[PDB]
């Protein structure tokens, strides 16, 4: 055996500066164009047409406002192929429709999909276990549930998150106004995965960074350290006997110590994950029914969770005209709910 | 009929055979140019 | 406007120039 | 402001609530109040907790 | 064609003053035309 | 209430002493290298 | 009076200038440092004469 | 009830915690 | 509190069950020859 | 090493700075040139500050309608007069 | 949509006469507003007293009339309540108490028409954000 | 102002502030001199 | 002795060409008045 | 090259400045020229802001925090807070950078071109770290230093022409210090007032008299423990509390500077007196103070009766009761009732606000200054636009006080990350274990096992 598919193979596999394999054929393209259109549109596109906004350099926008902005409502869930029945070829029309925001989630996805074969392939010349991979599920598991799945659930792309930074906090804003989204367990769990993992990160590196040993005579002590050397570098019998007494348990089994480290942040975004698609269905966390029944009945029961309430309720009525220009909302001065002065 | 819309669809297909298959052309070309060495 | 560029050209090239000169020289880096 | 369980929290909605904004930064320990149930009224749970706390 | 004529220093200290003009005339952009509030 | 206030306050600067004093006491020597550090 | 300090004074920034170039890079040169340390001897009597030049005519021009 | 349950589950919490801590298994180095 | 009355019963179970699944297995763990 | 030429070589090189030098801002001068023409608000179908609306006009030009959006942005642009 | 001679014109009295501003004369008028005015009046509105604002029509029913150049610049120099009954220098910004109110004493009498006409202008442009409040924001 | 006959320095004036930060960044140019030995 | 047009040469110029072009606008567009 | 590389230091490039730690000629240029960048900046900052200055408007609006520092000094100031002189900012600026070029050309003298170690060539000069009596003695040196400017700022309160005090009578002004605190009861009474709401410890200074004596005081007590520590050497319990060396120095030092950054951040946030609001602006405070007054002299105006007045949670509108019966602003401003400014206090009695002051004595200058106060709140963003967070750009302000306070709290923190690192550095350098565990003497491996 030697035709062609192991040939191209062989070139496929070389091992150069930037590793290509099966994998780049999929990643490079798909990325190269979710980032290539990202830039483009926050460089020149407007979202006028499709939110009512600007969101380019070119209209005065900075690196914080900018975004490529979801479609328009009235889009639905269309491709909106550059081809597609919306824009039927033309390209400029196309990007005044919004057509880059599914040029970017749809290629952004299958560049994703590339990004994680390519850790299986890698892993397999390399002759290594795949728990990049895997773990590279969390990521990828958290970009479909919320960019594409919500949306899916929603009436529109248009509710989806608009790729730019600010536009990024207002999906955040709307989802607690919306969704009382703080209030659902998937996205407390969510939370501690990510402080968590932040948590370990920081303290594993620093425990290992106080316990080594002294392999050199520099008072710098990253160069009192080999690669190939057999030993390790830090002692993890002084680590575990200090957080031991610091903290009452420590780590005794370094496998098991970076599993965790594993496990931790990637339970975290899957658990979110799900929570975000019960939110595609509006199927929310939003009220405690006892506490409802209570505080409607009784006008002296408040807690923070009315108050929380409070604020949801004001962000909906005082975002939504703008935010859902589609709806036609208009909300007469008396209607917007206020408290005192404000 | 062929709508406008199925046109597009087909545009679209050719447009996707297009740069896969000048993709796999070029690299099949490339990989046979610059040969790993052997034995 | 352009005396301001022309100023903080002369200056903000001072620093460089210091090490450049001192280096073709081969001094005391 | 009812924080408490029994008082009708759950686990999400239950807190210790802050100090009054009628103390302000007034130092408000145990003492300084008339009573326990002024005490309580007042929110001096929640300045004792956190002072302790970043104490500790 | 050699490498080493132009010393890396000096390519660094450039380009590193090149990107604070640029980014530093997006700020000034920041406060002037588009964007300005004005 | 007085009572509790004098209690709390005679606690404090109890355990506070402990403290300074703790630290006061050769805290330099109470390592398991060099302890001439004076 | 307005000649002599609008001058002194543009001679003050463009001997300050000279200075701030010239002395580390005299400091640290190996060679010429005989001549060198008299020229840093005076420019710098000569800074501190323009200051106290631009310094005094200051009053006749404000 | 409520309330029962849930200081109840805190107690278990904090007595687990009691028995992670004072009556770990040992670590040993072999 | 106008809670929901089976909240008790799947908290209860929600503890009991797998905790003890774990026990079970801790304990035909430890039994077993040193 | 993966065989490739060092990037410190490289760009320490006359010959890049001599390619680089004509490159690089040549391609800057085209981009700039692409905005300061107008070209790109062209391309991309930016209103330009005077365009996002009418002289009266206070509605923002938001699509309605999925099939016909194509048409509705076109009045809408032919709106400005 | 632009800032054409049109919208820059706006009433100079209340005997139907018109000015028309320049686009620097405008500018010049938001800067200066900024400068003198806004910490107070910013969008139009009044924060040390919001039941009054800069809105059109409300100028138009103060007395004497301040829906025009004139008017504005009267009481620029000699403010009043909104009824003219009591003169109020002596608590808002006027020449008459550049004295007190510094930012004042620089102030010239373009500076005062063009201030009045970003007055005037403004409303013409953001509709009912010029003094509509956060509601409108 | 400055007083007006110091009114010709007033652009170079504008600059001054920002020097000692070109005095961090001077550190680094060093420093890059020696090839951060 | 080296080679110059590699894979990793081509993936360099498909970010810096687009990256120098666009940055070359951005500055453009920051003297635009409306 | 002596020491500057990593194989003869053992520090490399990123920590490169310990390899001065034992160049004390070196290490003097380094200090030197960095006091040299501290004064450059004092210079060419006020310089700055004294072109980029416009005399009629408020100093607050416009930028500044250093002008607003020479002004609190009475230099170029008159009733009012009015500027009626820029010339003495002038003079500041000039005089730091010219003074600036001094500095940096010892620095670099003593940097690059100077004697790399002092000790051989001065026995005065020259220090070894662990040389606990040599340090007390430059310690002691400094101290003097820091006295003699302590005095210098009693000596422009008391003798060249005054302080600016916003308190004067019928208004503030610049005004001579004749009766400065000397009674040490009030002084250290102070430092022994809490922390918390309406105490405030040292922030809670509020008239000139206490300010001058107080520096009086500090001045003796400087220049005393300087002389002392020439004088002495350290006692036992000191040589045993205490890591000597370097690193430790600087630790404490970190420390200390860390707290007083901490403390100046109260400061400018909280007090109107050595920090005067016509040149810093309002406090938050003073401006949530005086949108309550501002309001209540306009329904007022409008027939309201302010006393009587229950707003909606049935705490007065306008006027109610603190927790010790104070009559004070209503509303969320109660939470400010410890808030004290001389534009509010002629309406205050023995029992807080006074009905009939206010039904009856507020001036136009009290409506306007609390005008000017609630409107130039201590609030804005980052790129400086002025009011809540949610307020449209128009106006181009944020406070003085904001910039100050919150400078000093990312420094000051820093440098508790610093005073941290550092000091744990220094433990672990003088008992050995700063570069790691010895591998075959692992202290832990001869502990017993913990269960
Ligand atoms: C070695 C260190 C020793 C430490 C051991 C622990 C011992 C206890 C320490 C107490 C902690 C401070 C608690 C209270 C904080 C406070 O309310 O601070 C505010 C006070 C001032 O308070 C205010 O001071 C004001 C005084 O102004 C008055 O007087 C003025 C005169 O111009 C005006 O008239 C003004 O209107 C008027 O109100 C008012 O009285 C206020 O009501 C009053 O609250 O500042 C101050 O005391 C000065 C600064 C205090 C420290 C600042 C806190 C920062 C510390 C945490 C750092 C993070 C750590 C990171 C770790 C990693
Ligand atoms: C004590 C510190 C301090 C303070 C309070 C101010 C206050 C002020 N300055 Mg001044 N300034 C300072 C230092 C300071 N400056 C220094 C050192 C310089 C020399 C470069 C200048 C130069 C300067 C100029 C040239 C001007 C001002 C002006 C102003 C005002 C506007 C500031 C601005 O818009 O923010 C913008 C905010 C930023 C740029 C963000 C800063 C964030 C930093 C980078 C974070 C620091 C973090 C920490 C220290 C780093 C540690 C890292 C960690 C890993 C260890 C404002 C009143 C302006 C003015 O209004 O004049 C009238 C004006 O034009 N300042
Ligand atoms: C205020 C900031 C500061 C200061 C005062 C110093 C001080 C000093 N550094 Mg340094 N350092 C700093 C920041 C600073 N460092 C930073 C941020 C870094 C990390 C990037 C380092 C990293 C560093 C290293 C790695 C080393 C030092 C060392 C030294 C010292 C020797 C310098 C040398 O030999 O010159 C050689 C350079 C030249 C001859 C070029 C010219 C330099 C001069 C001083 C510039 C003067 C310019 C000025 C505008 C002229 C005005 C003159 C006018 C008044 C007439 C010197 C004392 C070295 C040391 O410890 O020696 C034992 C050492 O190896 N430093
Ligand atoms: C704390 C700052 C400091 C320190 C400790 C030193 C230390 C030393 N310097 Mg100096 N130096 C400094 C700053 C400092 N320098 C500055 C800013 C400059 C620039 C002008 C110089 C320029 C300098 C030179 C050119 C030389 C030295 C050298 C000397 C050494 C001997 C000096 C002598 O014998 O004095 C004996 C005492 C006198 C001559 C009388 C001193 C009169 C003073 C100035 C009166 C005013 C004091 C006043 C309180 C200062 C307040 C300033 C404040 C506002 C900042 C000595 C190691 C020499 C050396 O190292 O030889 C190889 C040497 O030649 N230095
Ligand atoms: C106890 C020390 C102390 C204190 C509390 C003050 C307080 C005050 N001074 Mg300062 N001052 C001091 C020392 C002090 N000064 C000294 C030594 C000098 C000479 C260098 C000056 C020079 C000075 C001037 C020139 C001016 C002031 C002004 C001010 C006021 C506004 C500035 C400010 O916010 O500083 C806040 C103060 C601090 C952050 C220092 C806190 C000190 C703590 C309490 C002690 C720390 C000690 C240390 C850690 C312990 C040593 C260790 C030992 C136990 C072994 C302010 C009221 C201004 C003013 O009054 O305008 C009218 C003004 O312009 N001062
Ligand atoms: C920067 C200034 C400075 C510095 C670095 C030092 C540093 C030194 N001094 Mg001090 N000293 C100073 C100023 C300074 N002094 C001044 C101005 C005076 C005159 C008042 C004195 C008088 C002095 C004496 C009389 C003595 C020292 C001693 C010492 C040494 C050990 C002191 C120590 O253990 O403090 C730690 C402080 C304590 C152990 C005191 C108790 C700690 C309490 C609990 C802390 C409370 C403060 C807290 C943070 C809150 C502040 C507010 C509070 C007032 C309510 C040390 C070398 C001693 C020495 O050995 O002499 C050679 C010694 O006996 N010094
Ligand atoms: C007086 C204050 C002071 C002094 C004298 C020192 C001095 C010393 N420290 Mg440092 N340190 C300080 C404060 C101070 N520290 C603080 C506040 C921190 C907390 C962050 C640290 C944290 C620190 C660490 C973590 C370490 C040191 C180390 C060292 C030593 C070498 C410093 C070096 O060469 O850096 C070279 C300088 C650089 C590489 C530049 C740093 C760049 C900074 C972080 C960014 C500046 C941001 C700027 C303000 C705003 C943006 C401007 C823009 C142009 C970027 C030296 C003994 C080392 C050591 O432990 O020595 C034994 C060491 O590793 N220090
Ligand atoms: C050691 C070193 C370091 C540092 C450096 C330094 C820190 C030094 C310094 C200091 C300095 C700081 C120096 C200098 C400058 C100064 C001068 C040079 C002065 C002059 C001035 C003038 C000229 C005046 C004029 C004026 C008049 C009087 C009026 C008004 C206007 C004007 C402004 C014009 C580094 C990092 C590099 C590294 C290496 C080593
Ligand atoms: C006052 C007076 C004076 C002044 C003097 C002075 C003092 C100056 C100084 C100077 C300075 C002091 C400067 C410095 C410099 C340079 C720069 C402009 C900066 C930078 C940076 C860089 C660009 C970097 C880059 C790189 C490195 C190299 C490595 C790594 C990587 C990176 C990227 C970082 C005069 C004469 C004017 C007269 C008037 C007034
Ligand atoms: C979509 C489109 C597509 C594709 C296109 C593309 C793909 C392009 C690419 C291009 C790209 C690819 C872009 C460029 C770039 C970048 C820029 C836009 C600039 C920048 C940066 C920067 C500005 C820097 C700054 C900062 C940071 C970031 C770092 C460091 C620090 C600093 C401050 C420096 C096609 C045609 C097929 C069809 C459809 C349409
Ligand atoms: C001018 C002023 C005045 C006065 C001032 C005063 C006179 C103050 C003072 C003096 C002083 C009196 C200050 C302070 C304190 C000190 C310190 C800061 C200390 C610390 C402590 C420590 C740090 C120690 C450590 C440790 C211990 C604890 C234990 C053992 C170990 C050791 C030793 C390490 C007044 C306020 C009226 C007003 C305003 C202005
Ligand atoms: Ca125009
Ligand atoms: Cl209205
Ligand atoms: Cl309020
Ligand atoms: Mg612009």
């Amino acid at each position: 055996e030697r035709g062609w598919f192991d040939i191209l193979d062989d070139w496929l596999k070389r091992d150069r500066f930037v590793f290509v394999g099966w994998s780049g054929i999929l990643l490079f393209p798909c990325a190269y164009l979710a980032l290539g259109g990202w830039l483009t549109g926050t460089t020149f596109v407007t979202s006028w047409y499709t939110h009512g906004l600007a969101s380019s350099y070119l209209e005065g926008c900075n690196f914080l406002t900018v975004a490529v902005s979801t479609p328009a409502n009235s889009m639905g869930h269309s491709l909106l192929l550059l081809w597609g029945p919306e824009a039927q070829g033309d390209f400029t029309r196309w990007c005044q429709l919004g057509g880059l925001w599914t040029f970017i989630a749809l290629h952004g996805a299958f560049g994703l999909i590339g990004f994680m074969l390519r850790q299986f392939e890698i892993a397999r010349l390399v002759g290594v276990r795949p728990y990049n991979a895997i773990a590279f599920s969390a990521p990828i598991a958290v970009f479909v549930s919320v960019f594409l799945i919500y949306p899916l659930g929603q009436s529109s792309w248009f509710f989806a998150p608009s790729f730019g930074v600010a536009a990024i906090f207002r999906f955040l804003l709307f989802f607690q106004g919306f969704h009382n989204w703080t209030l659902n367990p998937f996205h407390m769990m969510g939370v501690a995965g990510v402080l968590g993992g932040a948590l370990l990160c920081a303290i594993h590196g620093a425990t290992v960074e106080n316990t080594l040993f002294q392999d050199g005579e520099g008072a710098s002590t990253f160069r009192a350290f080999n690669p190939t050397q057999a030993e390790e570098t830090y002692s993890m019998v002084t680590a575990n006997r200090f957080w031991s007494q610091i903290f009452g348990i420590a780590f005794s089994n370094k496998r098991w110590l970076h599993f965790f480290m594993l496990f931790v942040p990637v339970t975290g975004l899957w658990m979110s994950a799900i929570g975000v698609v019960g939110l595609a269905l509006n199927l929310r966390s939003y009220d405690f029914i006892s506490q409802e029944i209570r505080a409607a009945e009784d006008p002296e029961f408040e807690t923070f969770y009315t108050k929380n309430l409070l604020l949801n309720e004001g962000i909906r009525a005082w975002m939504a005209p703008q935010d859902q220009p589609h709806e036609n909302f208009v909300f007469p001065e008396e209607v917007l709910p206020r408290g005192n002065a404000l | 009929t062929i709508t406008p819309s199925l046109k597009g669809f087909f545009i679209g297909l050719l447009s996707g055979a297009v740069v896969l298959g000048l993709t796999f052309a070029v690299l099949i070309a490339i990989s046979q140019i610059d040969k790993v060495q052997r034995s | 406007v352009i005396a301001q560029l022309t100023m903080i050209a002369m200056i903000g090239i001072a620093g460089p120039m210091i090490i450049f000169l001192l280096a073709v020289r081969r001094g005391n880096l | 402001v009812s924080g408490s369980l029994l008082y009708g929290n759950n686990i999400i909605t239950g807190a210790v609530v802050p100090s009054s904004n009628a103390i302000g930064l007034h130092f408000y320990p145990i003492w300084e109040a008339a009573s326990l149930d002024e005490w309580l009224y007042n929110g001096g749970p929640y300045q004792l907790i956190i002072f302790h706390f970043l104490l500790g | 064609s050699e490498g080493g004529r132009i010393p890396l220093w000096i390519v660094a200290t450039v380009a590193g003053m090149g990107v604070i003009v640029i980014v530093g005339l997006f700020f000034y952009g920041a406060y002037a035309g588009l964007g300005s509030s004005l | 209430m007085e009572t509790l206030k004098i209690t709390v306050y005679i606690v404090v600067t109890f355990f506070v002493l402990l403290f300074v004093f703790g630290f006061l006491s050769g805290d330099p020597a109470r390592n398991p290298k060099r302890k001439d550090l004076e | 009076m307005t000649i002599l300090f609008q001058l002194a004074l543009a001679a003050l920034v463009i001997l300050s200038f000279v200075m701030v170039i010239g002395v580390p890079v005299a400091y640290a040169s190996p060679q010429d440092w005989d001549r060198s340390k008299q020229l840093i001897f005076l420019g710098s009597g000569l800074w501190i004469a323009l200051v106290l030049v631009v310094g005094v005519l200051n009053f006749f021009v404000v | 009830m409520e309330t029962i349950t849930y200081v109840f589950i805190f107690a278990c919490i904090i007595a687990l915690f009691f028995f992670a801590i004072f009556f770990r298994e040992p670590p040993r180095i072999t | 509190m106008e809670v929901n009355q089976l909240g008790l019963i799947a908290t209860a179970l929600f503890v009991l069950v797998p905790s003890v699944f774990l026990i079970i297995l801790y304990v035909q763990t430890e039994s077993q020859q040193k | 090493t993966t065989g490739e030429r060092p990037f410190s070589d490289i760009i320490t090189s006359v010959r890049y700075w001599v390619i680089h030098s004509i490159t690089i801002p040549a391609l800057f001068i085209a981009g700039w040139l692409f905005v300061s023409t107008g070209l790109a608000y062209d391309v991309f179908g930016t209103p330009r500050p005077d365009s996002y609306y009418a002289q009266e006009q206070r509605s923002i030009p938001l699509v309605t309608d999925r099939f016909e959006a194509k048409q509705q942005v076109e009045t809408f642009l032919e709106q400005l007069k | 949509a632009e800032l054409t001679p049109e919208v820059l014109t706006v009433p100079l009295n209340s005997e139907g006469k018109t000015i028309t501003l320049t686009e620097k004369q405008y500018l010049e008028g938001k800067r200066l507003f900024q400068y003198a005015c806004a910490s107070c009046h910013v969008g139009g509105i009044t924060k040390t007293n919001p039941s009054l604002d800069l809105r059109t029509e409300t100028l138009a029913l103060a007395t004497p009339p301040r829906d025009n150049i004139e008017g504005l610049v009267d009481y620029m120099k000699n403010p009043t309540t909104y009824d003219g009954e009591q003169e109020i220098a002596e608590v808002h910004p006027s020449l008459r108490s550049a004295d007190i109110f510094p930012k004042m004493r620089n102030l010239t009498e373009k500076d005062l028409v063009a201030i009045a006409g970003h007055i005037l202008v403004e409303p013409k442009i953001l509709g009912d954000k010029w003094g509509g409040g956060k509601v409108y924001y | 102002k400055l007083p007006e006959a110091y009114a010709i320095f007033d652009p170079l004036v504008d600059v001054l502030p920002v020097i000692p930060v070109l005095f961090l960044a001077l550190a680094f140019v060093w420093q890059a001199a020696v090839g951060f030995r | 002795s080296y080679p110059i047009f590699t894979v990793r040469w081509v993936a360099v110029h498909t970010l810096a060409v687009p990256t120098i072009f666009f940055l070359g606008a951005i500055a453009a567009m920051q003297f635009i008045q409306r | 090259a002596t020491n500057r590389d990593q194989e003869s230091s053992g520090f490399a490039w990123w920590a490169g400045n310990a390899r001065l730690i034992n160049l004390s000629g070196k290490l003097l240029g380094a200090h030197v020229a960095h006091a040299g960048l501290i004064v450059f900046w004092a210079g060419a900052m006020t310089l700055f802001e004294l072109a980029h200055f416009i005399p009629e408007k408020p100093m607050y609006e416009q930028g500044l925090i250093l002008i607003p520092h020479i002004a609190t000094l009475g230099w170029g100031v008159g009733p009012g807070g009015e500027v009626v002189d820029t010339f003495p900012f002038f003079v500041v600026g000039v005089v730091h950078l010219i003074s600036s070029a001094v500095l940096g050309f010892g620095g670099v003298y003593h940097a690059i071109r100077g004697p790399e170690t002092l000790e051989e060539y001065s026995s005065f000069f020259g220090y070894d770290w662990k040389d606990k009596n040599k340090m007390t003695t430059i310690l002691g040196f400094h101290l003097i230093v820091l006295g003699i400017g302590a005095l210098l700022l009693v000596a422009k309160a008391m003798f060249f022409g005054g302080l600016y005090d916003t308190w004067a009578p019928g208004g503030g002004d610049v005004r001579v210090i004749t009766n400065p605190t000397l009674d040490p009861r009030v002084i250290f009474g102070y430092l022994l007032k809490s922390p918390f709401g309406g105490e405030g410890w040292i922030v809670s200074v509020n008239n000139l008299e206490d300010v001058v004596g107080g520096h009086i005081w500090i001045g003796l007590i400087c220049i005393a423990g300087g002389i002392w520590h020439i004088l002495t050497t350290p006692f036992g319990w000191a040589r045993r509390a205490f890591i000597w060396s370097g690193e430790a120095y600087l630790s404490y030092s970190l420390g200390a500077l860390s707290m007083m950054g901490f403390i100046a951040t109260c400061f400018v946030w909280f007090n109107n007196t050595v920090y005067p609001s016509e040149f810093y602006g309002p406090t938050g405070p003073e401006a949530s103070q005086a949108q309550a007054m501002t309001f209540l002299i306009r329904d007022q105006k409008l027939g309201a009766n302010v006393g009587s007045a229950q707003g909606p949670t049935g705490l007065g509108k306008y006027l109610m009761r603190s927790p010790t019966g104070e009559i004070i602003f209503g509303g969320e401003t109660m939470r400010f009732w410890d808030f004290r400014g001389p534009w509010l206090e002629p309406l205050r009695g023995p029992n807080g606000l006074d009905l009939n002051k206010i039904k009856n004595d507020i001036q136009p200058w009290q409506e306007r200054r609390a005008a000017e106060y609630m409107t130039h709140a201590p609030l804005g963003s980052l790129n400086s636009v002025g009011g809540v967070a949610t307020e449209i750009n128009s106006v181009n302000f944020v406070s003085p006080r904001s910039w100050l306070a919150t400078s000093h709290f990312v420094l000051a923190f820093f440098f508790l990350v610093g005073h941290l690192w550092h000091a744990g550095r220094a433990r672990a350098a003088a008992a050995g274990f700063e570069k790691g565990i010895d591998r075959e003497s692992e202290p832990v491996l001869s502990m017993p096992s913990l269960d």
